[PDB]
C-alpha cells in the first residue's frame, strides 16, 4: 500500500541503504500535513450518510431514465447497491486521508475498476456525478487546507474513473 | 507493505466500517510523537557504522572460536558476510521503527532467515547474540543524544527493543 | 529453493512454486540436445501473486508441470 | 560516407559536415523551378578546419541546416570488431557453485546488463549478490533485480527516451537488437498502463529469453549471428547499437542518451501498426 | 537528474566556491513560493484527464483529416497512440513544474521525440498544435481554482507556459 | 542527484503516473525544513576558514607522527592539500543542506571514495577526526533544528568514510 | 494482419521450416469457405446504407434521451459521426469476410477500442445495439453458411465491444 | 498437446502396430460429426462474454457474502480476478471441445488449480458452483441456435457437459 | 578454487567437450613447475616462525607509535593477533605454491579483504611491510626458480592489499 512512509522505506530499501536525512524530511512532511487530513476525515465520517443520500439522489436527477422500469436504476435492489457503492468510495477516501497516501484508494477501488465496470455495465459517468455532488457539499463543511486535502482525494477518483 | 496507519485502516475495512473515533485518537496521538519517533531513527542511522563495529568487537571477544580456523566467521570471506548480515538486520529494524510496525521487518527480513542460517551451518545462537549486542549499543545512542530537546523517549525505546527481540527470537 | 528472505523487492503476498523441469525451461548451454540439470529436476521458486499468473502460464506451455504450490511464508 | 584522407596536403584536420541540401545550395541546370537532386537530400562534405567556418555559415544563410559535424578521424574508422560478440562466450551458474564461479557470473552479469558502463563499489548490490550463492535466486531472477534497481533506471531509463530505453533494454536482456516498429510500439503501451516493472518483466518472461539462456545462464549477445525470425536489417542495427569494446551506454557523456537506431530504419524492416 | 536547487549548486561547484549570499536569496525566495508552486501542480494533476480530453476534441475539430481514413489519427489503434502521447507530454511538463526546471522534461520527454514523428509520418506540426491546445486549457485550471487563498500566481503561470513551449518547439 | 524533489519525480516517473497527493506531501516536508537547513548553511559558510584551520590542526595533534619528515603530513604541499580537501568536504555539506538531500555529497564525495583513498593511501581516520572536531565546534554556533540538520549531514560522511 | 494464410506462414516461419502438408490443409480450408464468405460480403456491401440507417435509428429508439439537447445524440454533427462510425464497423466486417480472418477487424477497430471509447465517452452499449439490429436484418437477406459467416464476424465485435 | 486423433495414434504406437480397423472407425465417425462439433464451438465463442456475464450475476445473487467486505470477491481487484478466472476455464473448455479431448483442459488449466485456490483462501465450493452456472448457460446456446441445419447434437452436448464437470470436480 | 588443473577442467566442462590436447599442454606446464614450487614451500614452512617474528617486529620499527598505549599495536592481545594474522598469510602462501594457483589465496585472504580491514581499522600498509620484510628474508634462503615462485605469490598479496 502506497503511503509516504512506505515509499521512502521502499526507495531506501531498493538502493540497499539506511534511511538518511533525505527520506526523513519527506516523512516529516506527511506528519505535518496529517493534522489537516485527520480533520477532514472526521468531517466526512460524521456527515457520511447525508452525503450519500444526496449523491445517489443527484444521479437520478441527472439521469432520469435510470429510474424507469427495465433500467439499472430501477427496483430497490439496484438502489441499495447504488447506495452501498458510493458509501464505499467515501469510506476509502476517509481511509486515504488518514493513511496519508492514495494507497487505500488504489488497491480497493482503482485496480480492476475498468473491467468490473465493463462486465456489469456500470457507467463511470454515474459514479462521477455522485462524487461531484459530494465535492460540492464538502465544499461547505470544510475550509482551508482540510478542504484542499478532501478535494485532492475525491478528484483522484474522478480521474481514475474517467 | 504495511505500517501503523495502513494497518488500522485494514482492520477497519474488514469490519466494513468507517474508522471509530476511539481509533482515530490512537493515530492522532501517534502523530504527536512523530518528532520523538524521528529523532530516534535519526540517532540509529547516524551511528550505524559504529553500532555494528562495536557489537562485532564484543561478539568476537566472547566467541573466540568463530574467528579461529574451522569456525564460522573464518576466513575473511565469511567474516565479511557476517558483518554485512548484522548491518542488514539493523537497517530493517530501523525501517520498522519509523513505520511504527513490525511487519516490514518480519516480511522482508526475518522470514526465512533462520532456515538459511541453518542450511549454511551458521550457529543461530550466536547470530541472535549479535543482534542483542547491537540492541544495547543502539539504545545507548537513541537514549543519550546531543542537541535534542530533553523529554521522555521510553515509549519509543521499548518499541525499539521489541523489534530487536522479534529479530533475535525468529533467527534463534 | 528455500527463501532466505523475501526474494522480491516489490511487495505482495509471496507463494513458493515447485515445478517438474522440462529441458526447455532450463536448457544447458551445451552442444547437442539440451539437458536440464540432474541435481534439480524440480526447481522451486518464490513468486509474488502478480507474477504468479504469468509464471504459471509459462510453466504450463513448457513441458514441465506444477508439482505443488505453497505460500512462501 | 567514407572519407579517404584524414588530413589536407597542407596540415589541417578535415571535418565531415552533413547538411540538408536546399534548392539554392545546389540546383539542376534545367528550365523550371530549381530542384536539388533527390538522392542528395542529406549532402556530406569534408572540409579543412580553416574553411569550416565559412562553409557552415553559407549553408545556414541559405535554407540549409546542419545535421551534424564530425571529425574525419573518428569517421573513416573500421566498423567495430565483432570478434568478442561473434561467439559471446556464455556463463553457466551450476548448482553447488563454489565461491569463484559465483563471482564470475556476477561480474559477467554486470557487464552485459549495464553495458561496458562501470559500476562502483557503492553502486554494487550486496543484497542481490547475497541471495545468489546460498541459492534462492536464479541468475534469471538476479537479472530482473538489476533491471528493477535504481542504478539501471538512472542510467538507461530516467535520462533517455522510452523509445531509446526499449532498444537499450533489448540489447542488455537479449543480445538481439529490436526488429520492426511494432516491438517498439508494444513496449511503449505496456509501460503506460502497467508501468516500469511490468515492462522489465516482459523481456525476462518472454520465451526468446527462455529459449536462449533461459535459466541460470548469464545473457550473451545473440545478435551479430543469425537468429530465427530476425530481419536482416536487425543485424545492421546491431552494429549501430554496439560500438566496439570499450564503448558503453552512458548517460554521462554530452547529450548522453540518444537513439542509435533511427526511427526510419526500424520502419524499413516492417510497417503496419 | 536536476532541479532548481541542484542546478544552482552545480554552477557554484565549478567556480569551486561556497554559495554567494545573493544566490542563497534566490533559493530562499523560491522556497517562499513553494505553496503557490504546489497548488499549481495539484491543479494540473487533478484535472489531467479533462485537460487532454478537451484539447483532443479541439485538435480534431480543427484538423478534420487526422480522423479521416488515411489520416494519422485513424484508425482506432493510431488514435489511441495520439492520446497516449499527449498525456505523456503533459505528465512530464507537470514534473518540470514541480522541479522548477526544464531539464527532466527535456531529457526524458523531448529529446529525440521530433525525429520519431517524422519517420513514422506523424506530422510534427499537428503534435505541436496539440501541445499548445493543452497548454491553454491547463493554465485555465491553474489560474482559476476554488478554495485556494487568493493571490498572484502569474510568475508560476508563465514558467508553466515556457515548459509547454519548449515542448511545442522541440517537437515541431 | 538525490534530493527529495528529484526522488518523488523519479518514483512517479517509473510507475508512469502523475504526481499525486502522496508525493506533494513529501515535497512539502522538504520545503518546510529548508528554513532551518538554510540557516545552518549560512552559519557554516561564514565560519568556514576557522573551522578548517582548527580541523587540520587537530588531525596533527591526534597523529603527531604525520608532521615528521618522510610522512604524509610533512612538507607544505601536503598541508595545503590537506586544507583544500577539508574545505571541499565542508563546501559540499553546505550544498547538501541547501539542496535538501544527500545528493551533492553522494556524487562528489562518496562515490569512488574508497578507491581514491586506497590508491593515494589517504587514511579515512584522518578525515574523520577533521569532521568530528568540526562537529564539536558547530555544536556551539548552532542550536535546535539548524544544529540537528548540520549534524545529520556531517555524520552521513563519517559513516561513508568509515 | 491475422488471416488463415498469414498465420500458417508465420507458424511455419517461426519453426524455420518449409510449408508442409499440415499448413496447406489449413489453407485449403480457408479457400473452400471463401465461396460462402464472398457471397455474404456481396450481400452486405449492396444493402450497406439501408443497414446503417436502420441501425443508427434503432439506437435512438433504444436510448431516446440521446436525441435531447445537451446530450451526445443531439445535433447533426454527432448524428453524422454516429452514422460514419457504424458504416466503418460494417465496412470492416465485409473486409474480414473476404480476407478470411478477423485480422482486418482486429487492427482497425478492436485495437485501442476501449481507450478511445473511454476518452470520448462513447458508450459501448450503443454500438452493440447497432450491431444487433444489423444482425437481425442480415438474418433475412442471407441463409445457410453465408449467413453463419456473417454472424460470426458481427458477433466477434459484440464480444470485443463488451 | 493432445487430441482425439493423436491420442489414438499414441496408444497404437506402444502396441507397436498399425491402427486397428475398429479404431479407424472411431475416427471415421468423429470426422462425420465435425460440422456439428464446429458449430458447437462456434456457439460458445460467439456468446462467450454473455455466458460469463450471466453466470456471474447469478453467482453473486446466490452467495451475497462473496461481494461483502471480508468476502473473497471483494474488493474490486479481487472481483476482477474472479471474473477473469471464470472466463479462462471457459476458454479451455472450448479448446477441449474442439480437440475432442479433455487433456489440454486438464494439463494447462485444471492442474494445481485446487491447491492455489486453497492457499489463497478462495472457497473452492463457490468456484465449482460458478463453473456449473456457466455450464448450463453455455449448453443453452449450443443447443438452441438459429440458422443452423436442424439435427441432433446430444452426443456433443454431453461431451461438453463432461468437460465442464471435470473442471468442477478438480477445482472442488 | 582456482588452480591450473581445476580451470582447464572447468573450461572443458563448460563447452561440454572432452579434454583435448590444448588443455593437457597447459596441465603439463603445471606439475613441471611444481618441482620448483614444492621446494619453495618446504623452505618457507621450515623457517615459518622466524619469518613471522621478524616481520611483526619490523612493523613496529616502521610504525613506532603503534606500540604506544591507546594504540592498536599496544597490549599483548593485539600483538598476539598481529602474529596470528601474519602466520595466516604465510600459511596460505605455502598452500598456493603447492596447489599451483592463486586459488587458496583468493578464497581465504583476498575475498572480503577490504571490508574486514575497514570495519576493524586494520591499515593495509602494516600487512604490506610484514610481507616485504618477509620477501627480503626469503630472498636469501631461496634462489633461481624456487625463489621466483615464492616472490610471485608474496607479491600477489601485496597488490591485493594495496
Ligand atoms: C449507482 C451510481 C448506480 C447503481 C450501482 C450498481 N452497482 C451494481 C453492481 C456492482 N457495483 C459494484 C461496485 C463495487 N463493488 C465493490 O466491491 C467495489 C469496490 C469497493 C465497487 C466500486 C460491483 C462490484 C458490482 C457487481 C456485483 C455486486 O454489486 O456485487 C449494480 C447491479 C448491476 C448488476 O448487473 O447486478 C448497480 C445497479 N445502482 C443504481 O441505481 C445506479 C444507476
Ligand atoms: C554474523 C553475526 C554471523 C554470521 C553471518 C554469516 N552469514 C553468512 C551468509 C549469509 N547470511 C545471509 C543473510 C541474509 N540473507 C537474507 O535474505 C538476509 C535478510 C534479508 C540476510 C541478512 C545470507 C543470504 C547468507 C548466504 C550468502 C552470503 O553471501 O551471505 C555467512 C557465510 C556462510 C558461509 O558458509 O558462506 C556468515 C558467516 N556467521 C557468523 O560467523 C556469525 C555468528
Ligand atoms: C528521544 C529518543 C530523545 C528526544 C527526542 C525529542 N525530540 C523532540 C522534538 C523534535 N525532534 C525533531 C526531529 C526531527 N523532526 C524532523 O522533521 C526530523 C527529520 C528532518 C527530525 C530529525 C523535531 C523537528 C522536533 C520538534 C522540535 C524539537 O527538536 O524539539 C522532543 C521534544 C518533544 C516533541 O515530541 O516534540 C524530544 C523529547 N529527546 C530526548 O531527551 C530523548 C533522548
Ligand atoms: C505533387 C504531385 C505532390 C507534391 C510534390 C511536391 N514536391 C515538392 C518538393 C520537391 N519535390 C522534389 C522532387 C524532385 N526533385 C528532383 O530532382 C526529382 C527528379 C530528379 C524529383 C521528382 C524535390 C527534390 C523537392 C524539394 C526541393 C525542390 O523544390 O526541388 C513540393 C514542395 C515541398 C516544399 O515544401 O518545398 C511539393 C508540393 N506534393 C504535393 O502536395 C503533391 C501530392
Ligand atoms: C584518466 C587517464 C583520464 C580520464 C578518464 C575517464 N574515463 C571516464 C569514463 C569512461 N572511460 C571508459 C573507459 C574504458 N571503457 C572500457 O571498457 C575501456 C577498455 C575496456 C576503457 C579504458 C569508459 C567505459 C567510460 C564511461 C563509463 C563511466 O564514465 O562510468 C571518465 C568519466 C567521465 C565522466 O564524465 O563521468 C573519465 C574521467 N579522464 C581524465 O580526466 C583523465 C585524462
Ligand atoms: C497525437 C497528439 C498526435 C499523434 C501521435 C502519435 N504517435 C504515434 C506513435 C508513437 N509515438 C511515439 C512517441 C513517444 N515515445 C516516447 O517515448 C514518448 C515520450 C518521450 C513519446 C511521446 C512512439 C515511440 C510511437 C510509436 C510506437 C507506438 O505507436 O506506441 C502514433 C501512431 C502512428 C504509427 O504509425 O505508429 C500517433 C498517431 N499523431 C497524430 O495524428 C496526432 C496529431
Ligand atoms: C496559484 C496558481 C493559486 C493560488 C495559490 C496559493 N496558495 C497559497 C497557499 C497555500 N496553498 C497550499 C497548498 C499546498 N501546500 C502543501 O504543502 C500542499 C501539498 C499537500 C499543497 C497543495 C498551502 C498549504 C498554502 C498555505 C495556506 C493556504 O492555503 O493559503 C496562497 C497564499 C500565498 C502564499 O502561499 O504565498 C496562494 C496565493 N492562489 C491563486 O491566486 C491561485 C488560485
Ligand atoms: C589531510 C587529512 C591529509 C592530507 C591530504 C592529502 N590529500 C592528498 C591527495 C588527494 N586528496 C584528495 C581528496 C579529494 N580530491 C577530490 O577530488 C575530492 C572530492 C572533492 C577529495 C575528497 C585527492 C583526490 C587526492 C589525490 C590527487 C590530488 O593530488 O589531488 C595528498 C597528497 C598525496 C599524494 O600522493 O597525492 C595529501 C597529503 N595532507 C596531510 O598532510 C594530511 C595527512
Ligand atoms: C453512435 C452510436 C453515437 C455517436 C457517435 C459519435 N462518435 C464520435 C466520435 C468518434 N467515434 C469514433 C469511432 C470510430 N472512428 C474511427 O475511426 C473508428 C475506427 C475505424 C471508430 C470505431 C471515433 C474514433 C471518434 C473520436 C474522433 C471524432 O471526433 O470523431 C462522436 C463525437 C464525440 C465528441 O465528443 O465530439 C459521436 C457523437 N453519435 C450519436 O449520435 C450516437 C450516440
Ligand atoms: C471466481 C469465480 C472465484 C474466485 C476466483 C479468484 N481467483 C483469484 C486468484 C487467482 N485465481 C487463479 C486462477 C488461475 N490461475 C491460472 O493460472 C489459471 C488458468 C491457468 C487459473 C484458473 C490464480 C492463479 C490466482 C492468483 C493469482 C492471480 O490472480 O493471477 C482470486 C483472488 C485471490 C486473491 O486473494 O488475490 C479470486 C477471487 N474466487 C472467488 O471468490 C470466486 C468464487
Ligand atoms: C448442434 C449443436 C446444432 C446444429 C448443428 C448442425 N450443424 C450442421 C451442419 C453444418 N454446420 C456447419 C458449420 C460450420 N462448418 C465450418 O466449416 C464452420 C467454420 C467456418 C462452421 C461454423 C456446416 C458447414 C455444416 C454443413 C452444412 C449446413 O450447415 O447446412 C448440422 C447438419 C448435420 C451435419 O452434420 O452436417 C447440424 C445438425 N443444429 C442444431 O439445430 C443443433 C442444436
Ligand atoms: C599486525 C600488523 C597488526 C595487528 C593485527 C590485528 N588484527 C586484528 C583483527 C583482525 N585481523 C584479522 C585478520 C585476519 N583474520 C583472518 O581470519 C584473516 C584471513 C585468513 C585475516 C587476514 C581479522 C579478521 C580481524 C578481526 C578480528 C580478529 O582478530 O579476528 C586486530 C584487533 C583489532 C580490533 O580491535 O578488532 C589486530 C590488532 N596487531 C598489531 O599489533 C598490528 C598493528
Amino acid at each position: 500500500m502506497k503511503t509516504v512512509i512506505t515509499e521512502v522505506i521502499a526507495s531506501a530499501d531498493s538502493q540497499g541503504r539506511f534511511l538518511n536525512n533525505t527520506e526523513l524530511q519527506a516523512a516529516n512532511g506527511r506528519f505535518q500535513r496529517a493534522t489537516a487530513s485527520m480533520e477532514a476525515a472526521r468531517a466526512l465520517t460524521s456527515n457520511a450518510d447525508s452525503l450519500v443520500k444526496g449523491a445517489v439522489q443527484e444521479v437520478y436527477n441527472k439521469f432520469p431514465y435510470l429510474t424507469q422500469p427495465g433500467q439499472m436504476g430501477y427496483g430497490d435492489t439496484n438502489q441499495a447497491k447504488c447506495a452501498r457503492d458510493i458509501s464505499h468510495y467515501l469510506r476509502f477516501i476517509t481511509y486515504s486521508l488518514v493513511a496519508g497516501g492514495t494507497g487505500p484508494l488504489d488497491d480497493y477501488i482503482v485496480a480492476g475498476l475498468r473491467e468490473v465496470n465493463r462486465t456489469f455495465n456500470l457507467s463511470p459517468s454515474w459514479y462521477i456525478e455522485a462524487l461531484k455532488h459530494i465535492k460540492g457539499k464538502v465544499g461547505s463543511q470544510l475550509s482551508g487546507q482540510p478542504l484542499t486535502e478532501a478535494n485532492a482525494y475525491i478528484d483522484y477518483c474522478i480521474n481514475a474513473l474517467s | 507493505m504495511q505500517d501503523a496507519f495502513t494497518k488500522a485502516i485494514v482492520a477497519a475495512d474488514l469490519r466494513g466500517s468507517f474508522l471509530s473515533e476511539q481509533e482515530l485518537n490512537q493515530l492522532t496521538n501517534l502523530v504527536k510523537e512523530s518528532n520523538k519517533r524521528l529523532d530516534a531513527v535519526n540517532a540509529i542511522t547516524g551511528n550505524a557504522a559504529e553500532i555494528i563495529s562495536d557489537a562485532a568487537h564484543k561478539l568476537f571477544a566472547e566467541q573466540t572460536d568463530l574467528i579461529r580456523p574451522g569456525g564460522n566467521a573464518y576466513p575473511n570471506r565469511r567474516m565479511a558476510a557476517c558483518l554485512r548480515d548484522m548491518e542488514i538486520i539493523l537497517r530493517y529494524v530501523s525501517y520498522a521503527l519509523l513505520a511504527g510496525d513490525a511487519s516490514v521487518l518480519e516480511d522482508r527480513c526475518l522470514n526465512g532467515l533462520k532456515e538459511t542460517y541453518v542450511a549454511l551451518g551458521t550457529p543461530t545462537r550466536s547470530v541472535a547474540r549479535a543482534v542483542q549486542l547491537m540492541k544495547e549499543t543502539a539504545i545507548g545512542y537513541v537514549n543519550s543524544p546531543s542537541g535534542v530537546t530533553r523529554g521522555d523517549c521510553s515509549a519509543l525505546v521499548n518499541e525499539a527493543a521489541t523489534y530487536f527481540d522479534k529479530a533475535a527470537a525468529s533467527i534463534a | 529453493s528455500v527463501l532466505t528472505g523475501d526474494n522480491q523487492q516489490r511487495g505482495s503476498k509471496l507463494f513458493k512454486i515447485t515445478i517438474a523441469l522440462s529441458p526447455t525451461l532450463a536448457h544447458h548451454p551445451w552442444p547437442g540436445l539440451d539437458t536440464h540439470e540432474p541435481s534439480q529436476s524440480s526447481y522451486s521458486t518464490i513468486v509474488s501473486l502478480e507474477r504468479l499468473l504469468p509464471e504459471m502460464t509459462r510453466i504450463k506451455r513448457n513441458g514441465g508441470r506444477i508439482l505443488e504450490i505453497t505460500e512462501g511464508e | 560516407m567514407n572519407v579517404l584522407t584524414t588530413s589536407s596536403q597542407r596540415g589541417g584536420k578535415l571535418f565531415k559536415v552533413t547538411m540538408t541540401l536546399s534548392p539554392a545550395l545546389s540546383h539542376h541546370p534545367w528550365p523550371s523551378l530549381d530542384t536539388y537532386e533527390p538522392s542528395q537530400n542529406s549532402y556530406s562534405v569534408v572540409v579543412p578546419l580553416d574553411r569550416l567556418l565559412a562553409e557552415m555559415t553559407y549553408i545556414k544563410n541559405k535554407g540549409g541546416r546542419v545535421l551534424d559535424i564530425s571529425p574525419a578521424d573518428l569517421e573513416a574508422l573500421g566498423p567495430p570488431d565483432i570478434s568478442s560478440v561473434a561467439i559471446p562466450l556464455k556463463v553457466e551458474l551450476w548448482a553447488k557453485a563454489d565461491v569463484s564461479d559465483v563471482q564470475a557470473a556476477i561480474v559477467a552479469a554486470y557487464k552485459q546488463i549495464f553495458g561496458n558502463t562501470y559500476v562502483l563499489e557503492s553502486e554494487r548490490l550486496t543484497s542481490a549478490e547475497s541471495l545468489l550463492r546460498n541459492g534462492s535466486i536464479s541468475v534469471r531472477e538476479f537479472v530482473r533485480l538489476l533491471a528493477k534497481s535504481e542504478l539501471y533506471k538512472e542510467r538507461f531509463f530516467f535520462c533517455t527516451s522510452n523509445n531509446r530505453f526499449t532498444e537499450l533494454n533489448f540489447k542488455h536482456f537479449l543480445g538481439r537488437a529490436p526488429y520492426n516498429q511494432s516491438e517498439i510500439a508494444a513496449h511503449l503501451d505496456r509501460y503506460q498502463t502497467f508501468g516500469y516493472d511490468a515492462e522489465i518483466d516482459s523481456y525476462i518472461d518472454s520465451d526468446e529469453y527462455i529459449q536462449a539462456f533461459g535459466e541460470n545462464v548469464v545473457p550473451y549477445y545473440r545478435g551479430f549471428k543469425s537468429q530465427s525470425g530476425q530481419t536482416v536489417e536487425s543485424f545492421n542495427r546491431m552494429f549501430k547499437l554496439y560500438r566496439g569494446d570499450a564503448g558503453s551506454d552512458t548517460n554521462l557523456n554530452l547529450q548522453g542518451q540518444k537513439r542509435r537506431v533511427d526511427p526510419k530504419n526500424l520502419l524499413r524492416s516492417g510497417r503496419g501498426i
